[PDB]
């Protein structure tokens, strides 16, 4: 039938179209980490440079939001420039009418929102990109919220993105139930970078290189990214450990 | 089946009307862009169709702005249109903040405008990737946009039958220079390798166009190449090829 | 009725197949010959009526001293294409006090068609035209595709039996460049083109239009028992 | 609405045989006080147009995005399109004033005078007048603002007739520019002592003579007397 | 272009507008949630899923405030919720926030919101939402009130109801347990004692949201000094709360 | 398929409810047009469908203005659209420059309306998803051309005729149309034509209550004929028969 | 404030003849006491044998053969080459004044 | 596209007929009955819910029955989720009407107003109509009391008795045996319950499945005080009639 | 919305148009004759089952003037529509030009309502076909237009359109001269009866006579009225 083309329901009162907006972020192999530290939020992700003649200082699947609020996108290019503009307009909008910068949960409510709006119509493809949204509120404390094309969203302790998904997720879980706390214990931001690369490594079953990551790190009223560079101390330091 | 819009989507994760785009510009002209250390270097084949044409009359290369450097390949009129819109946003920038727009900036709004065409069944995408790029104060930057609405940094690109061609050679100059190149000996280099992706279009003839935008030279605006420097590139490609 | 049916889906192979469909209206349809020098441009058009109680029917439209159309197509899409142009050339005169130039017309017009095409339940224009004019750089002939794409010769044709009008364009190639000041030669030249393009549809005195337009000339039509000074 | 706010003063222009010259001060006042000097005036477009405007500098400031904006518009479609399709000061011209007035139309206009100097591909010498109203007009010697019945009446005298061009040269006319330029800031309070002169030649291109400033001043007299009256 | 201005809702040729009896469906997928009105308060509550374990139930929120004194609550598709509770808040405020002042009664509120469940099955371009919701609440004009909105765009007052994929179960639980007069105590206790039976997973009061629209509470509203002015009469119930209350089932 | 489209192509190459149109000309009561340069004759057939029909205030002959006359044949429901927009044109440019507007120039106004499908195309606004299903002969006089005849396709193209049949008959009209048409008519030589064609094709009898002649013409203006004209002319049709 | 109307003189003259007419005008373009220019004349052509001088305040002045100019040629493309008649140019013109009579 | 999702729903079928007119009618017989019948004391409205759950509140459901105006109310039949806009678009027109005359609005003009705007569904717009079939009660001063039926086309039909919803064949027999026109609202409120147990889609009909309200002159000056029972009070009157 | 729901068929015909005059068949039945000094349009009412009020069931022939009226054949929904912009335009007419209108003048802004959405897409014609009666002032001369929903109008001297208007249309052939009207309004409206007595049946209870005679004389007559005249019928 022709409930599947469009967003109208099934006999079972589900969306196919919808779930499909889910199915194609495994396409460009792409995974992402992010866990709370205990004053700052790191996420690791991966880097595809397939040949030279792309110039890898470009390719970048971390657009920032905010001055505070990183986001890292897994899934289709186009669809994640598009998903960022409609952000950044909106947190401006906020910081204009408010008189504060954005929350990081009201700017993820507010994606839902528009996700849902996409698929409200019947003519209007879903974003199909998958966003997960890094912050250090100063209410909120480090928070991680990760919305999807349908327009659920939820917060979260920490959470992973791509196709290898699971086998990270299993890492993860683990680890906070030896700790039993919802973030990181450690206390220079350094290390907790290098911790998630750890349990990366171990989850994809691969050594990553300072051009296979590129790392982006929220601290208190801000977030940056690493360079190349500051990635390769990075890996110096697993043998240190 | 999910061949009929652009808003299904197959449980396989792909749009093919959108992936379909692409084909377009693969049936199009054989255009290279190198990424030099000062700028850019263009280079685009115009087939030639019978002898009654005027040669360099037929315009793929449009400048944007002053500094901009855009030339397409695919379907000629679309193509044209993309640039078209593109020149209004030129204008915009300039008039809100006074500059000239930069060259990332230009890249991101054509990724919007393109991405908008394949999300409503109403407005039909385009059938062009172009290639463009220049000199900002943040360095010289080469960029390909798909008709996805995709985009990257790009040591080297191409597109068009011949881009395997392009490509191939391209690889082999980032090992004679591994640290880049001047624009003016890219200039040479341009035609060389349309004169090799000549050999998938070897039962046609080709004009050879070549424009650039370099600081060393040209002092950082879009210009063409012409006259002199121009013919002596055409006889080097030729030479060597023979 | 997948591609075929909508204005607005691709297509693997890279079209829309209205395009093409739009393509087929010029084999249906009359035929016409443009062809310049460096001095002068020349259009010849093959009038016909609609029966032989009937006049023959104008196919050559004069946008401004300096510029003209011809359609070979459809009329009613033809019917809009012609204010297009007279208005932006008006314009022209009006804002810049400017000859508008044959080129950058072209141009707006492929535009025009392209955001036509664009819009779902739209149609691209079937009639192709050929656009002459004499500005400052001085002659110009362009050939404009139901595709929008304007393209720059010597001499061109479209309609039906154009191919053979362009073999024997590129055989007089370099006779009519290089006669110059002498607008005469190249309407008989033209005369013989559009010859290669009969059907027994035959060329009189009141089959055949003439236009030109010149550095010293304006935009003329010729019509009557003025066209058989070249016969 | 719009009235004067800061307001520039005034600019000076004739012919000669072979090309124009056209000079301006640098200034834009606030009334009696002189509020920014250094305040540039003159704008080239290309080698073959000096634009020289007069009037409101907040509105000048929108012309000059407009002239920017005129350029990039005639370059754009050829390559061949500024080459061949060479912008002409006739063209210049007749745009900003087709704007302006529309703009006038909608009681907020472009308040401004402009003197649009230039030369041909030809050759000939092309001076003319435009104002915010629109009223157009012709002279051997021209002149915007207070000027225009200060300064321009001193280059008027040698040139009482257009056949009368090509009797004036490089150097008469010169010399006249210097001193009508001296006129306008003896007898005006608005202007400037800093102002800038421009030469379109139409046999070595512009040339541009900067931050010249009023010499040869008389003040000898101005000590030979002793009370009001 | 703009073609779909065509209605998605039509009728079936067997009678029936099919489009909401599909949107019905997608609630009997959905998770349970219920409502029990007793005679000195009402309760609701819901069941958290996620579709991670590290997921966050803490910034998950399926009970959600309409106004002090209103509460609302699902069953059906998430996303739908997400913007409908946004509609709902805003159609509150505009008609009666900015015209008639003060937070509006139950059932007026109730009757606003169905008329956008209404203009869902009418215009081209949008089909309906499919969720039911529960909104329970106070007003001192019609007294304590439970209504269920229906994706058909009508409204029920109900004595007690349930909503999702449990709801049959649920009604016929109910019947035992309900009486005309009831505590808002014990009301807590029935209500989470049948969600327990809609549910097939660990049954915990930290994966378990609870919220009475129960006894007034002021210090909540923000202020305190004026007693004629209270604060909310809804009430969410953290978590190490409702553990107690799952020794009191 | 493509004639369940708006405005779509079609492997022939030409858009298809333009066909349909033009076998929609098939539908109508005849109307006749000559054309001499002592006016220009249209007659139109009425056409009885039931006896009881009164057919003396139905009239296919339509003013535009004082110099321009027009008659409809084909489906007539098309043509009531077309004659408001064509007397608003021709008003138009009389208070425009107040000077006569040309046959040719009314016709291509007329044109453009026939002009309007697609619907999402052009920047005008579009008012129908169809073209018409009606043709007409505009006939008229204006002072630079002279006398004109023209006939206006739905197509939205025009051309000038001297003498133009449409209708059912308008094939078997149009054959005798080539062969009796010639430039020594005269006014009154035309309308007898008219009648001469239109008998052949009247599927009852000719007589004054089922058709109506109409002349334009520079010195009288745009004059409908009463009934004792038409039945004067036709019994003199009877005496050329009887000659032969 | 901003007054857009002003001053800016002249004088023309217009006399019917048998078969011919004269239009004429001076070239002093003034602004008050003060004269702007010597030479500026205000009669122009517009082709096919009509004159017009649009005289007083200048800028108003061109306007008005500026847009006649453009309705001449509009007139030769949609009438097939039309002869333009002084009445008709007459009923015209004065479309375009009434137009701005506010 | 955009026509590749369209079927066309909203034409005539070959018998002239709109295809979703025609399945509404019957998605009104799947809800529940309400009847109307007028007294030459009054109108009677009785409703029959199309929910009757297990602990389903009918002790306060005003679902079916709604004031429109003070002299005008309706009982409901079909779907009252479609019905609901339809009954604030009626509250609005009436109030406009007192609004701008000083006046209370005739139960003619408000019918007629609610029946196109179910035209106006199928006429502009592709978009379906509400599936809802109303009994109206009115008074006026100009016709006295009226007694409206209408139907999902938009049209509107006079009665003196009439039934909508489930089971309208069996009632509208019965109703025209039993029913004469010198009946009061006493006479009036028996005849409907014992039609309405003859229709109930259950087995027993009772007070709390029973929505019953009157308009009734009894109140004084020959005033019309509207009433909507209590469900004691129907409770109370239910076991008069002797079905419980 | 603009999705067409008029499409050209392969006949030279629009669905649309053929579906309107399929419901003018199926609905409603309306004869319309003309004396020499009236119009009469009569028209079936919907009355058929018991015990309904006829002051309250649909108007099925509506004054717009003093002297005009509109009758209709069809559906009896499409046609409340029509009758309300009839209104509107005699209205219009009165206020800005002057004078009650004319029967003609009526006549053509009634087929201009049917044009209009024919020929546009995303909406569909009104199935309503149309007896325009009635009188121009200053003259004595009646006038019978009829209009069907093509948009499409012509003048007749007697017409019928609805249900079984070929059995309606044989009975007048030899009871009605072309070019004698009756002189008689009695006899206009004796013989519009018995034409509804063939297809509608069932005495006068589904009978309307509506009069109109000149000076501005509009006069409907109730069913018991009818009784009388139908006896004599009987009778004869």
């Amino acid at each position: 039938g022709y409930d599947r083309h469009i967003t109208i329901f099934s006999p079972e009162g589900r969306l196919y179209q919808v779930e499909y907006a889910f199915k194609a972020t495994n396409q460009t192999n792409i995974n992402s980490l992010a866990v709370r530290g205990k004053d700052c939020t790191v996420v690791i992700s991966q880097k595809k440079v397939p040949d030279k003649l792309l110039d890898p200082t470009t390719v970048s699947y971390i657009f920032c939001i905010s001055r505070t609020i990183g986001m890292v996108v897994n899934g289709p290019i186009p669809d994640a420039r598009n998903a960022a503009l409609r952000a950044k307009a909106e947190a401006a909008e906020f910081r204009y009418k408010y008189g504060y910068d954005m929350p990081c949960d009201v700017l993820a409510k507010r994606m839902a929102n528009l996700s849902q709006i996409y698929t409200q119509r019947a003519y209007m493809r879903p974003l199909g990109v998958i966003l997960t949204f890094v912050s250090v509120d100063e209410e909120l404390g480090p928070s991680i919220y990760k919305t999807d094309p349908a327009g659920y969203y939820v917060g979260y302790k920490a959470t992973a993105t791509g196709p290898k998904q699971q086998e990270i997720t299993t890492n993860l879980e683990n680890h906070f139930k030896k700790s039993k706390i919802d973030h990181i214990n450690e206390e220079s931001w350094e290390k907790v970078v290098e911790f998630a690369i750890t349990h990366m490594i171990d989850a994809l079953g691969t050594e990553f290189s300072k051009n296979d990551l590129e790392v982006g790190v929220a601290t208190k009223d801000k977030f940056f990214t690493l360079s190349a560079e500051n990635i390769e101390e990075r890996l110096v330091a697993i043998a240190e450990q | 089946g999910y061949d009929l819009s652009n808003s299904v989507f197959s449980p396989d994760g792909r749009n093919f009307q959108v992936e379909y785009a692409v084909k377009a510009v693969e049936n199009g002209t054989t255009s290279i862009g190198i990424k030099c250390n000062d700028g850019v270097v263009f280079a685009v084949e115009k087939l030639i169709t019978s002898k009654l044409l005027v040669p360099q009359k037929n315009v793929k290369i449009q400048v944007v702005d002053r500094h901009i450097g855009c030339v397409y390949s695919g379907l000629i009129p679309d193509g044209r249109h993309l640039v078209n819109r593109g020149r209004e946003e030129a204008a915009s920038f300039k008039k809100l903040y006074k500059t000239p727009i930069p060259i990332p900036a230009f890249a991101d709004r054509l990724g919007q405008y393109v991405q908008a065409h394949t999300l409503y069944n109403s407005v039909r995408p385009f059938g062009v990737s172009t290639i463009f790029g220049g000199v900002d104060k943040n360095g010289a930057h080469l960029y390909m946009l798909e008709p996805s609405g995709s985009y990257w940094g790009y040591k080297g690109a191409a597109t068009g039958k011949g881009r395997q061609s392009a490509k191939a050679e391209l690889e082999k100059l980032v090992d004679h220079h591994p640290e880049g190149l001047s624009a003016r000996e890219a200039v040479k280099q341009a035609a060389k390798i349309i004169y090799l992706a000549h050999e998938d279009n070897k039962e046609k003839d080709f004009e050879l166009e070549i424009s650039w935008c370099s600081l060393s030279e040209t002092n950082g605006l879009h210009k063409f190449v012409k006259g002199d420097l121009l013919q002596e590139a055409i006889d080097f490609a030729q030479k060597e090829i023979n | 009725n997948n591609y075929d049916g909508d204005t607005v889906t691709f297509s693997p192979t890279g079209r829309l197949f209205q395009v093409e469909y739009a393509l087929e209206a010029i084999k249906q349809g009359s035929v016409t010959v443009g062809l310049r020098s460096n001095t002068h441009a020349v259009l010849v058009a093959l009038k016909r009526n609609a029966d032989e109680l009937s006049s023959y029917q104008k196919k050559i439209i004069k946008c401004d001293e300096h510029m003209g159309l011809s359609l070979a197509g459809l009329a009613p899409d033809a019917r809009v294409l012609s204010n297009y142009l007279r208005q932006q050339c008006n314009y022209s005169s009006l804002v810049f006090n400017r000859k508008l130039a044959v080129e950058r017309a072209g141009h707006l017009l492929c535009d025009k068609a392209q955001k036509n095409t664009q819009s779902y339940g739209g149609r691209p224009y079937g009639v192709g035209l050929l656009i002459i004019g004499y500005d400052k750089s001085g002659a110009h002939l362009l050939e404009f595709q139901p595709s929008g794409n304007v393209t720059e010769l010597y001499g061109t044709a479209i309609g039906a039996r154009s191919q053979g009008a362009k073999t024997y364009l590129e055989r007089t190639l370099d006779t009519f460049i290089k006669i110059d000041g002498n607008p005469d030669e190249l309407i008989k030249a033209g005369v013989e083109a559009i010859s290669q393009s009969l059907r027994d549809e035959s060329l009189t005195v009141d089959n055949l239009s003439i236009a030109i337009v010149g550095k010293d000339t304006p935009f003329t039509i010729y019509d009557g028992e003025a066209v058989a000074k070249y016969i | 609405t719009q009235q004067p706010i800061v307001t520039g003063t005034s600019v000076i222009s004739m012919k000669y045989d072979n090309g124009v010259i056209i000079a301006a001060d640098n200034l834009g006042s606030y009334g009696s006080l002189l509020r920014f000097n250094g305040v540039e005036r003159l704008i080239p477009v290309g080698d073959n147009t000096v634009v020289g405007i007069s009037g409101d500098i907040s509105d000048m400031q929108h012309i000059e995005r407009l002239l920017k904006d005129l350029v990039t518009e005639n370059a754009y479609d050829n390559p061949l399109a500024d080459a061949e399709e060479a912008l002409e000061p006739s063209y210049i011209f007749e745009y900003l004033a087709t704007v302006m007035y529309q703009r006038r139309s909608k009681m907020n206009p472009l308040w401004n005078a402009i003197i649009v100097a230039g030369v041909q591909s030809n050759g000939d010498q092309f001076l003319r007048y435009v104002n915010l109203l629109g009223v157009t007009y012709s002279s051997p010697t021209l002149a915007t603002g207070f000027g225009a019945h200060m300064a321009n009446p001193l280059l008027r005298k040698v040139v009482d007739r257009e056949s009368d061009i090509p009797k004036t040269t490089v150097q008469v006319a010169e010399e006249a520019i210097v001193n009508a330029m001296r006129v306008l800031y003896y007898r005006d309070a608005r202007s400037s002592r800093n102002f800038s002169l421009a030469i379109i030649d139409k046999n070595t291109g512009l040339t541009f003579k900067k931050n010249l400033q009023v010499e040869n001043m008389k003040w000898d007299f101005a000590k030979d007397i002793k009370g009001y009256g | 272009t703009d073609r779909y201005s065509f209605s998605l809702t039509t009728f079936s040729p067997s009678g029936k507008l099919g489009q909401i009896d599909y949107a019905l469906t997608a609630v009997k997928q959905g998770v349970t949630s219920l409502g029990i009105k007793a005679t000195n308060g009402v309760v609701i509550a819901t069941e958290k899923k996620s579709s991670s374990p590290l997921a966050m139930s803490e910034t998950l929120s399926k009970v959600s405030l309409l106004t002090p004194d209103i509460g609302a609550v699902y069953s059906g598709m998430g996303p739908d919720y997400r913007v409908l509770v946004d509609k709902s808040r805003k159609v509150a405020h505009t008609s009666y926030k900015r015209i008639y002042g003060e937070y509006p009664p139950t059932k007026l509120l109730v009757s606003e919101v169905a008329k956008i469940m209404q203009e869902a099955t009418q215009s081209g371009g949008v089909r309906p939402f499919g969720v039911s919701l529960l909104i329970a609440g106070h007003d001192e004009f019609n007294g304590f009130s439970l209504y269920q909105v229906d994706p058909s765009g009508s409204y029920f007052p109900w004595k007690a109801t349930a909503i999702g994929k449990g709801s049959v179960a649920a009604k016929t639980f109910l019947e035992k347990r309900w009486n005309d007069e009831l505590e808002l105590e014990d009301a807590i206790h029935i209500a989470l004692l049948t969600l327990k039976e809609s549910v097939e997973g660990e049954f915990n009061g930290d994966t378990i949201e609870l919220a009475i629209i129960g006894d007034e509470n002021p210090d909540l509203l923000g202020y305190t000094g004026i007693p004629t002015d209270k604060g909310p009469r809804f009430r969410k119930l953290t978590s190490q709360e409702i553990n107690d209350r799952l020794e009191a089932l | 398929e493509y004639d369940r489209g708006v405005s779509t192509f079609s492997p022939e190459g030409r858009l298809f409810q333009v066909e349909y149109s033009l076998e929609a000309i098939k539908l109508g009561s005849t109307a006749i047009g000559i054309a001499t340069k002592e006016g220009v004759v249209l007659g139109v057939e009425k056409r009885a469908t039931s006896p009881l029909l009164e057919s003396d205030s139905i009239e296919k002959i339509v003013e535009i203005d004082r110099h321009i006359g027009c008659a409809m044949s084909g489906l007539t429901a098309d043509a009531r659209s077309m004659i408001e927009h064509a007397r608003t044109a021709a008003v138009t440019h009389n208070l425009y420059y107040d000077e006569d507007i040309n046959v040719e120039s009314l016709t291509q106004s007329v044109c453009d309306l026939a002009l309007r499908f697609g619907e999402g195309a052009s920047g005008e606004e579009r008012l129908m998803s169809r073209p018409f299903g009606v043709a007409l002969l505009i006939a008229g006089h204006d002072a630079d051309d002279g006398y004109q005849l023209f006939h206006a396709e739905p197509s939205g193209t025009f051309y000038r005729y001297n003498a133009k049949a449409i209708g059912s008959g308008s094939e078997g009209a149009q054959a005798e149309l080539l062969n009796e048409w010639h430039s020594s008519l005269t006014l009154k030589e035309a309308e007898l034509l008219v009648l001469k064609i239109l008998k052949q094709v009247m599927e009852e009898k000719l007589d004054e209550n089922n058709a109506q002649l109409s002349c334009i013409t520079k010195q009288d203006g745009f004059k409908i004929y009463d009934n004792e004209k038409t039945a004067e002319l036709i019994k003199e049709l009877k005496e050329k028969e009887a000659a032969e | 404030q901003f007054n857009p109307y002003g001053d800016n003189g002249g004088t023309i003259l217009g006399i019917a003849g048998e078969d011919f007419a004269v239009l004429a005008g001076d070239t002093r373009n003034i602004t008050d006491y003060s004269i702007n220019s010597r030479y500026e004349p205000k009669v122009f052509d517009c082709g096919d044998n009509i004159v017009m001088s649009a005289n007083g305040f200048a800028a108003d002045g061109d306007a008005l053969v500026k847009r006649f100019k453009n309705s001449v040629k509009w007139y030769h493309f949609d009438h097939n080459d039309k002869k333009l008649s002084i009445n008709s140019a007459a009923r015209n013109i004065q479309h375009l004044l009434y137009g701005k009579r506010f | 596209g955009s026509r590749r999702y369209d079927s066309r729903t909203t034409i005539f079928s070959p018998e002239g007929r709109l295809y979703q007119v025609e399945y509404a009618l019957e998605s009104i017989s799947h809800a529940g009955t309400a009847i109307g019948i007028m007294a030459s004391d009054g109108i009677v409205l009785a409703a029959e819910r199309k929910v009757t759950s297990t602990l389903l509140e009918q002790d306060t459901s005003t679902e079916k029955l709604y004031k429109l105006n003070d002299k005008i109310a309706v009982a409901v039949a079909g779907l009252t989720a479609d019905a609901e806009i339809l009954i604030n678009t009626a509250r609005i027109h009436a109030q406009n009407y007192l609004k701008t005359y000083n006046e209370d609005i005739p139960v003619e003009i408000l019918v007629r107003r609610l029946s196109d705007i179910k035209q106006g569904y199928t006429q502009h717009g592709g978009l379906r109509p509400f599936g809802v079939s109303f009994i109206y009660a009115g008074y006026d001063d100009r016709y006295g009391y009226q007694l409206y039926t209408s139907n999902p086309s938009g049209n509107y039909t006079g009665w003196k008795a009439i039934s909508v919803g489930a089971n309208t064949s069996a009632a509208q027999t019965l109703l025209q045996m039993d029913y004469k026109d010198d009946m009061k609202v006493d006479d009036a409120i028996e005849l409907a319950l014992k039609t309405l147990s003859k229709t109930t889609d259950s087995s027993a009909l009772t007070y709390d499945r029973l929505e019953f309200a009157t308009i009734r002159k009894g109140a004084n000056d020959g005033e019309v005080y509207q009433k909507i029972f209590k469900p004691q009070e129907i409770k109370d009157i239910l076991v008069k009639t002797g079905i419980t | 919305y603009d999705r067409a729901l008029s499409i050209f068929s392969p006949d030279g015909h629009i669905f649309q148009v053929e579906y309107a005059l399929e419901a003018v068949k199926r609905g409603t039945c309306a004869v319309g004759v003309k004396g020499k000094n009236c119009v009469v349009l009569g028209c079936e009412r919907r009355s058929t089952l018991k015990l309904q009020d006829t002051r309250i069931t649909p108007s099925k022939v509506s004054k717009i003037d003093s002297h005009v009226v509109l009758s209709f054949s069809g559906l009896n929904a499409d046609s409340r529509i029509l009758i309300e912009k009839a209104r509107v335009e005699a209205q219009s007419h009165r206020l800005t030009l002057e004078d009650p209108v004319t029967v003609e003048y009526l006549t053509r802004y009634v087929a201009g309502v049917q044009q209009r959405y024919t020929q546009s897409g995303g909406v569909r014609p009104f199935g309503v076909s149309t007896l325009i009666a009635g009188f121009d002032p200053r003259d004595d001369e009646p006038k019978l237009y009829q209009t069907e929903p093509s948009g499409i109008y012509s003048s007749w001297s007697a017409q019928t359109i609805g249900r079984n208007s070929k059995t309606v249309r044989e009975f007048l052939e030899k009871n009605y001269d072309r070019k004698e009207p009756p002189a008689t309004v009695e006899e206009c409206v004796k013989l519009t009866v018995r034409s509804l007595l063939e297809v509608v049946q069932t005495g006068a209870k589904n009978i309307e006579i509506t009069v109109v005679k000149p000076d501005s004389d509009i006069v409907a007559l109730s069913s018991e009225e009818i009784n009388q005249y139908v006896t004599q019928i009987e009778q004869e």
